[PDB]
């Protein structure tokens, strides 16, 4: 205004700030007035601007549990990366040590195929030094909820192990993840089916087996509590309609991550441990077995044939060729 | 006088409408003369001049709604706040409740303040055409002022239609039961408010065993009729939310046909929208026990071996539609056809959340096995689409079309081992 500026960057913040810190919801009210500023401030724009980014950086951690702040976190990263290397690094520990805690306790909001996908594409623009250790990686993933008789505290623990999952299975390797494992006392008995029942009513309280044990009766262990939930579980009362299709696309995603674990052979010792798992009794009912899992899988033909697709696929890739399972599928007339 | 006056007063609406200048000083005070003078002028003994004075002083409203709203709703408000003839009220309070929503912020708590005597003292009018005004007015109103109000606020203006409930007019109790849930809906804590109002109507009623006046009964069933759809999603608990469920149960078996029909269709509303807290435990086995004439035992709402819904369906085919024989129609002269239609949509809607409900016997118990030989069964209730009325020939095609969708869902398409056990179970 002739020489006078009317409003300042400074003052904006601290509209968005008196905004966010009142009893608004942060979905309609905070976000949409940070996105514009986030965008100017990183995507188009030495002393002064850089207190001002530090500044709504630390605005957005308060609300990183929301998904619509970590496309945010994508684009502040994404330019990031571009203009000092350096900066990049630091950025992306401070929100792998923030975020990763927040998975393990099932505080971040993805219970979406959007929100999950989102944080998806957050991993893979973190700069690769933030993950490396695969030690907090672990840690954060072979965790319990709360309780498992909610389905939304059951969606979100399943779509942090998701999220960790896919981190683990495409920027590391199995060699390194398994020794992890294996220094670390995980146990395959962490969410054996003993934990999973005391875990649905609401109550929150051996051999050295190698490491590719534990991974595959871990992963084996939520294909058959997804299974269990989605075809025991009224539509109307328990679950919702968006509940219901979360269900089987994060069952869909987890078949799939088993498929591409058996399929690559970049994973030999965790298949090799998988097959066998797959081909062992419970234990005295302790885990899950095949028969079990075969039976909440048939179940499923007439409701969810895409499905029932991918776990043909995933009892191929374990030599499982027995005809009480194939004969019934490919309807054998006998 | 009679011609004069209508030419008198389209003169002046001409003239404020055709005026160039709408800022001077001195139209401000002739617009405030028009606007009293057809308020006045809506209230004569002739319709033709009545309804002159109607139609333009909404079309002075419409040309200086863009310029000169807030003294519109500064003159429509004088009007409101004395207490006049009805039809000079009503014209004034549905013209203002259609503005209220283009009040800016700003004059919004001092309006409302205002409007809190203007409020309570129209729920005094018995006049029925001045209630139905304000039956409109109150969900306008309190949709923009809500916002602005104090926490004992709204207790004043709920407490001010509650005790409209137990008024012999209809028109006077249907204004005020959706005046209540409307000003609950429309307020800063809106799950506080429907708690509130919810432990109110419960208090009012919840000693069934007492003795109620009919007009209490009618109005406080209505009421909760137009609260259960804002229930689905301090809140609202399992505990009153059951207690609704058993008040409208207990209900059902009045003798005035009136609270019958009244208690159905807050039943049926309670199915076609249950609140969440509600269903779940409407369909569990434990259920309410965790936490014409019926002629026999056909179970509890609190047993502990059958979901609740399993026994509200054997009251209502008990009831309303079947007796102790097999193929046998209720005769028409005890229950109506508006309670037969009401009653089939009830078992209807049920049936969708618990289809398992629909098979199961009459009686939980049998009962005498000489007058009645054979065990007649909740099914029988589909002989009604031979009825000589077509609304529960409709009804009963609606039941088990539902029926049919419910079957094929809680099954998840596996039919026969479903029917299989509900065969061995039941014996249908």
């Amino acid at each position: 205004y002739h020489s006078k500026q009317i409003i300042g960057i400074p003052k904006i913040i601290q509209l968005c700030d008196g905004i966010m810190a009142s009893g608004r919801k942060a979905v309609t009210h905070a976000i949409p007035a940070l996105q514009p500023i986030v965008h100017d401030l990183f995507v188009l724009r030495g002393k002064e601007l850089e207190t001002q980014k530090e500044v709504v950086v630390s605005m957005l951690l308060r609300l990183i549990q929301y998904h619509q702040v970590l496309e945010m976190f994508i684009l502040v990263l994404q330019q990031c990366h571009k203009e000092n290397e350096d900066k990049w690094k630091r950025l992306s520990r401070q929100i792998a040590d923030i975020i990763l805690p927040m998975l393990a306790k099932q505080q971040m909001h993805i219970d979406s195929h959007e929100a999950l996908g989102v944080l998806n594409t957050l991993f893979e623009i973190l700069a690769p030094s933030s993950l490396r250790p695969v030690d907090m990686l672990l840690r954060s993933m072979f965790v319990t909820p709360n309780t498992m008789a909610s389905v939304s505290t059951v969606q979100l623990w399943i779509s942090g192990i998701l999220a960790i999952l896919r981190v683990l299975i495409s920027q590391s390797t199995e060699d390194i993840v398994l020794s992890r494992i294996q220094e670390l006392s995980f146990s395959p008995y962490l969410i054996s089916c003993t934990v999973i029942n005391r875990l649905r009513d609401g109550d929150s309280t051996q051999i050295k087996n190698l490491p590719e044990e534990t991974f595959s009766r871990f992963l084996l262990q939520l294909v058959g509590i997804l299974l269990e939930d989605i075809v025991t579980k009224q539509l109307k009362v328990e679950m919702s309609e968006q509940q219901h299709t979360f269900y089987c696309q994060e069952l869909g995603t987890l078949l799939m991550c088993l498929i591409h674990i058996f399929k690559s052979g970049m994973f030999r010792r965790i298949t090799a441990a998988a097959t066998r798992l797959f081909r062992s009794d419970g234990c005295g009912g302790s885990f899950y077995t095949l028969d079990s899992l075969n039976l909440r899988a048939r179940s499923m033909i007439t409701t969810h044939p895409a499905l029932v697709l991918l776990w043909c696929q995933i009892l191929l890739l374990v030599n499982h060729t027995d005809y009480r399972w194939w004969a019934e599928v490919q309807q054998t007339p006998k | 006088t009679k011609k004069d006056r209508v030419n008198h007063c389209l003169t002046i609406c001409e003239n404020i409408v055709a005026q160039s200048v709408r800022n001077s000083p001195e139209f401000q005070k002739l617009l405030g003369i028009a606007m009293e003078l057809f308020l006045l002028c809506s209230d004569d003994a002739e319709s033709d001049v009545r309804m002159v004075a109607d139609e333009c002083l909404n079309k002075v409203i419409k040309a200086l709604m863009d310029s000169n709203l807030p003294r519109l709703q500064l003159e429509l408000y004088k009007e409101i706040k004395k207490n006049g003839a009805p039809r000079s009220l009503r014209a004034a309070l549905w013209r203002f409740a259609e503005l209220a929503h283009l009040v800016r912020p700003q004059k919004c708590r001092p309006y409302l303040v205002n409007l809190l005597p203007c409020l309570t003292r129209t729920s005094k009018r018995p006049e029925e055409s001045v209630q139905e005004t304000l039956a409109a007015a109150v969900p306008k109103i309190m949709a923009s002022f809500g916002n602005f109000a104090n926490d004992n606020e709204i207790k004043v203006l709920l407490k001010a239609f509650i005790a409209n409930l137990k008024s012999s007019s209809p028109t006077i109790r249907r204004t005020a039961a959706g005046s209540a849930v409307s000003i609950c809906q429309h307020s800063r804590r809106t799950q506080y408010f429907y708690s509130w109002l919810l432990n109110v109507l419960l208090g009012l009623l919840v000693p069934v065993e007492d003795e109620h006046s009919t007009l209490l009964i009618l109005g406080v069933l209505l009421t909760l009729r137009y609260l259960v759809p804002l229930l689905q999603q301090v809140s609202p608990s399992a505990e009153q939310l059951v207690q609704v469920y058993e008040l409208t149960l207990h209900h059902t078996q009045h003798q005035d046909h009136n609270v019958v029909t009244g208690a159905l269709e807050l039943l049926q509303q309670l199915f076609r929208t249950p609140p969440p807290e509600l269903l779940q435990t409407l369909t569990a086995v434990g259920g309410i026990g965790q936490l014409c004439r019926i002629k026999g035992d056909i179970g509890q709402s609190t047993d502990d071996d059958s979901a609740p819904l399993v026994h509200c369906v054997r009251l209502l085919s008990a009831s309303f539609l079947l007796t102790g024989g097999k193929n046998v129609l209720v005769p028409d002269r005890d229950v109506r056809v508006s309670v037969k239609a009401l009653a089939l949509s009830c078992v209807g809607a049920a049936v969708a959340l618990h289809p398992e409900s629909f098979f199961s016997k009459l009686y939980k118990v049998p009962l005498d096995t000489t007058e009645y030989p054979e065990e007649q069964y909740v099914s029988d209730i589909l002989n009604y689409i031979d009825h000589g009325d077509p609304q529960v020939r409709g009804a009963t095609a609606i039941l088990c079309g539902t029926l049919i969708c419910s079957i094929l869902s809680r099954s998840r398409f596996h039919v026969g081992d479903w029917m299989g056990t509900i065969r061995t179970l039941t014996g249908n």
